[PDB]
């Protein structure tokens, strides 16, 4: 039900203009906190956050962050030393939080990536390290030696738990708030193949059911779908494909399930698409 | 890998109304990206840059949005290149699709 | 609410 995620990336090769380093927080899918090389601050994202947290809040966030940022520095520069590897793209990844299930059951998660592939993975019912790749092992000697397992068990059980609770709390307006999605029905002819969409523009929250019916009845197999896509401001969009033959467009219809709709919006090209509404 | 790149709108195209057109690309590696939105083979002002984020199975996305007015008779479309894709590919945008 | 520095370690 609700989740806290700590999105953590190291590179070496950035690009042009772009900062090196990147930590970013969400809470239910959604930004809330962000920091980076370049502007070197924790910064708000959203408004519940901003106007329920106070400057010594960002500081303290500033600071754990700027060390994570030259520790990772060092994380860069110590696996290339023991992989033996010269020059290149190198990215050190990382991602931290917990998971408040429904049923009230807590699940923590602390794990890394070196070059897109799994590193090391904390596995909190043993409260140990589990190294993934033979190049792993001296990672989790550092990490048995320091006795990190105990310090990180009481941060994802309780520390995380704790704070997730607040953030659900500030920001259960703006994740509750249901928008509707402007619906739009079109059609391409091409070698005696009409491929026709349906697109659902800015709908919130992410789930969503887009599915085409002919003569009333579902097409789910024969439909191609291009996943839920992020719009700028927050909100999702959504693309629906389905072959046909010409002179049958008006026989597919357009369905639509989600939260913002009491019920499935059905939808036609000749109809206007959402503007029938 | 690879990146799976989709070239859309905010809102449904209107004749000269204000929009935002948007480039998603995910599923790749290296993190490094070049992604340029263009108006007739030229690279579109103001573009805004999402921070680098990554999914479950640690592949990077970058949304990458343009505020502008979609001119009739003009072609708009996504320029990305990456290291996997050894020439570079574009996705064209139909404000009628 | 950020966990601290030394659990980024490798």
């Amino acid at each position: 039900l609700h989740t806290l995620r700590y999105i953590r990336t190291a590179m070496t090769d950035p690009g042009p203009g772009l900062p090196w380093f990147v930590d970013v927080g969400y809470v239910d899918g959604e930004l809330f906190m962000h920091y980076n090389s370049t502007a070197r601050r924790a910064v708000p994202r959203t408004e519940w956050i901003a106007a329920n947290t106070d400057q010594q809040y960002w500081d303290r966030e500033t600071q754990i962050v700027q060390g994570s940022e030259q520790i990772n520095r060092e994380n860069l520069d110590i696996l290339r030393r023991r992989y033996n590897q010269t020059g290149g793209s190198h990215t050190v990844q990382w991602m931290s939080g917990c998971d408040i299930l429904e049923d009230g059951t807590i699940r923590g998660y602390h794990q890394a990536a070196y070059d897109g592939r799994d590193f090391v993975a904390f596995d909190k019912g043993t409260m140990t390290l589990t190294a993934a790749v033979p190049e792993a092992v001296p990672t989790k000697r550092k990490w048995e030696e320091g006795g990190y397992a105990e310090g990180l068990k009481q941060y994802l059980e309780e520390t995380c738990v704790e704070w997730l609770r607040r953030y659900v709390e500030y920001g259960k307006a703006e994740l509750g708030r249901r928008e509707r999605p402007e619906v739009r029905v079109w059609g391409k002819e091409a070698d005696g193949i009409l491929t026709l969409s349906c697109r659902a523009h800015g709908f919130y929250p992410r789930p969503i059911v887009v599915s085409w019916l002919k003569d009333g009845a579902v097409r789910g197999q024969d439909a191609q779908s291009g996943g839920i896509v992020p719009n700028g401001d927050g909100t999702y969009h959504t693309w629906v494909t389905i072959d046909a033959q010409p002179g049958d467009g008006d026989k597919y219809q357009c369905r639509v399930e989600h939260a913002s709709l009491p019920q499935p919006g059905l939808y036609s090209w000749r109809s206007g698409g959402g503007l029938n509404d | 890998l690879t990146p799976k790149v989709q070239v859309y709108s905010r809102f449904p195209a209107s004749a000269g109304t204000k929009n935002v057109l948007n480039c998603f690309a995910a599923g790749f590696h290296p993190p490094k990206i070049s992604i340029t939105l263009m108006k007739d083979g030229v690279p579109m002002e103001g573009a805004q840059y999402s921070d680098m984020s990554f999914n479950d199975d640690w592949t990077f996305q970058r949304l990458v949005h343009a505020d502008f007015t979609p001119s009739s008779g003009s072609t708009y479309a996504c320029k990305v290149e990456h290291e996997t894709l050894k020439e570079p590919q574009v996705y064209k945008w139909d404000p009628e699709f | 609410y950020e966990l601290d520095e030394k659990f980024d370690r490798l």
